[PDB]
């Protein structure tokens, strides 16, 4: 996260840190105590399926302490239509193999009805995204959980707002913009995975993945986020599903 | 009648107890601005003598327009919209603190996630469950 | 579906409408409208109209900066067509309504001229505020008055409602009427009231 705050300790209770082979790998976000969501794209390069681990109520990733609760990932479930490499349906949905405990540090985000967060959510203008990715654009990851309020924008005023890049990515529907175009502030690499939460009269949302971008906090350009919104009933279907033996499922979309 | 023309010119004979032409008017004030002056209102008419204003607002005329005042419970440029009739979801969520359903014929209705419940007020949503989804408990 | 186009704001006294083109043939629209910084919130519902009246959010800060944008949705019904307006900002924007002198009195040598107090779209208590009410000590009326028998015209300015005048004895005066707004530099007045001569 670049130009952002600390999140004080449990003040983003519903934060994951996903580790493979016991190294910092992306952010996720907890839904509820099985169920975790991150983006596809940080699975690209694994080969050690087996040594994934999801960490809860993880604030500073320098000292241990008893909040924070690992579980092996069981399952990583992205859609068949994602591409590696490339930036359409970014987007994972992680079993763990035994529950976490819910406490006042580990909380779930609400993965909320598509209808509600189109027509409600996607109007509220200022939401957080969260993470221990880089500080400065190519520059050291965070010790300390980062979070950062972003304002969204419609695809329209993304594009029209956005410097022309060759060869740049298309913002798709499974895609919205959000942050600011001036350099101060975004969202970072290692943040991948990690949520973009709305709070709406009282309860906080999960409305987006920190997903892509041209760089970090680049002027003329915005963070780049996974439309939750249209993940909804894929999501629901497949928290409902059998366990199988592979880590990896790659399951149709729609 | 000829015998109500013997006087000399009055603004309040000619052109207040009587319509009055342009021409009348100039020959009262002279002056071509000062006669531009009063003509520009005296001939516009009075808008609000439609009575454009509905559902008890009021009207105010201004030069070839009005402004309609309404009830605390109408709104538009005529008072025509009742906000009463704009119960639904895509108007701030139908009030509704989580979920919203419209039902077409009848009023919509208000929902929760999974792990809250309705309050008896229709709108409002609360947990039954100790660490509900979306809340920070640190915070309290 | 088509976009809208020509969003232009209508306002006096806070009154505020926004406008668009095109007539819809198989589509109806929604407006939202927000602040810089505030969320979206929606109007006018799936209207057939091309304009929507938005008096009521403005008035709950007349001060801020408004954007609005006109949605475009077919006929039966990812994001929709839209088009954004221009910023506004009603204190700095609206137009002053034109103006009514309620009485002329002749106390002394000198004769009082009274403007009507102007009535604006924003509430308080159940009440209607006045232009003067509003913007206070931003807001002067003018007076523009003659006598008939002379050439030439005179002009006065008060901070109140009222106009207090020299007159020369046994003759008759016009008067009209201005709201102004002097600090502003672009629709700085409203139009004239009509005239009323003793
Ligand atoms: C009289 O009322 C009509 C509508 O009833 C309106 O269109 C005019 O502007 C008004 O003078
Ligand atoms: C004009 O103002 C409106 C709001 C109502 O109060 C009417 O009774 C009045 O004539
Ligand atoms: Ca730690
Ligand atoms: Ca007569
Ligand atoms: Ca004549
Ligand atoms: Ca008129
Ligand atoms: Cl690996
Ligand atoms: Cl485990
Ligand atoms: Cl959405
Ligand atoms: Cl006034
Ligand atoms: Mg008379
Ligand atoms: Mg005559
Ligand atoms: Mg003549
Ligand atoms: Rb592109
Ligand atoms: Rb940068
Ligand atoms: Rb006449
Ligand atoms: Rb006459
Ligand atoms: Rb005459
Ligand atoms: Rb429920």
């Amino acid at each position: 996260i670049v130009g952002g705050k600390v999140c004080p300790k449990g003040e983003c209770p519903w934060q994951v840190l996903l580790l493979v082979n016991g190294a910092q790998l992306c952010g996720g976000t907890l839904i509820n105590t099985i169920w975790v969501v991150s983006a596809a794209h940080c699975f690209d390069k694994i080969k050690n399926w087996r040594n994934l681990i999801a960490v809860l109520g993880e604030h500073d990733l320098s000292e241990h302490d008893g909040d924070e609760q690992s579980r092996r990932v069981a399952q990583v479930i992205i859609p068949s239509t994602y591409v590696p490499g490339t930036t359409n349906h970014d987007i994972a949905l992680l079993r763990l193999h035994q529950p976490v405990v819910l406490t006042d540090h580990v909380v779930p985000l609400c993965l909320p009805e598509r209808t509600f967060s189109e027509r409600t959510l996607a109007f509220v203008r200022f939401s957080l995204v969260s993470g221990w990715g880089q500080l400065l654009d190519r520059g050291a990851t965070a010790l300390e959980l980062m979070v950062l309020n972003v304002p969204r924008l419609m695809t329209q005023d993304c594009l029209q707002q956005s410097r022309k890049v060759g060869d740049s990515p298309n913002i798709t529907e499974y895609m919205f913009c959000a942050g600011y175009s001036d350099g101060s502030k975004d969202s970072c690499k290692g943040d991948s995975g990690g949520p973009h939460a709305t709070h709406y009269r009282g309860t906080w949302y999960l409305t987006g993945i920190v997903s892509w971008g041209q760089g970090c906090a680049t002027v003329g350009h915005f963070g780049v986020y996974t439309r939750v919104s249209q993940y909804i009933e894929w999501l629901q279907k497949l928290m409902r599903s059998e366990p199988r033996p592979g880590v990896l499922l790659r399951a149709p979309f729609p | 009648a000829f015998l109500e023309e013997l006087r000399p010119g009055s603004l309040e004979r000619e052109c207040k107890e009587e319509q009055c032409s342009f021409e009348e008017a100039r020959e009262i004030f002279k002056d071509a601005e000062r006669t531009k002056l009063f003509w520009i209102s005296y001939s516009d008419g009075d808008q609000c003598a439609s009575s454009p204003c509905q559902n008890g607002g009021s009207c105010k005329d201004q030069l070839q327009s009005y402004i309609c005042f309404c009830l605390p419970a109408f709104e538009g440029r005529n008072c025509e919209t009742h906000k009463d009739d704009q119960l639904i979801c895509v108007n701030e969520n139908g009030g509704c603190e989580q979920y919203c359903s419209d039902h077409t014929g009848t009023k919509r209705s208000c929902r929760c996630h999974e792990g809250y419940s309705l309050l008896a007020d229709g709108v409002s949503c609360t947990p039954t469950v100790e660490y509900p989804c979306g809340k920070i408990p640190i915070l309290e | 579906t088509v976009a809208a186009y020509n969003l232009t704001w209508k306002s006096t006294n806070f009154k505020t409408i926004l406008e668009w083109e095109p007539k819809p043939v198989n589509q109806v629209y929604t407006v939202q409208i927000s602040t810089k910084s505030g969320d979206w919130k929606s109007k006018c519902f799936y209207t057939t109209d091309t304009e929507c009246d938005l008096t009521d959010e403005i008035v709950k800060d007349v001060k801020q900066t408004y954007l609005a944008r006109v949605f475009s949705y077919p006929a039966g019904n990812g994001e929709p067509l839209y088009e954004n307006s221009p910023e506004f900002t009603p204190y700095l924007e609206t137009n002053l309504g034109q103006p009514t002198i309620q009485s002329f009195e002749q106390v002394g040598t000198k004769v009082n001229v009274t403007v009507e107090d102007e009535r604006t779209l924003v509430r308080r208590n159940n009440t209607f505020l006045s232009l003067r009410d509003v913007f206070g000590k931003d807001l002067i009326y003018t007076l523009y008055y003659w006598k008939s028998s002379s050439s030439g015209k005179k002009t006065a300015k008060t901070n109140t409602n009222e106009f207090l005048i020299d007159v020369d004895k046994g003759e008759n005066y016009c008067f009209s009427v201005q709201a102004v707004i002097p600090s502003r530099t672009v629709n700085r007045k409203s139009t004239d009231s009509p005239v009323e001569c003793m």
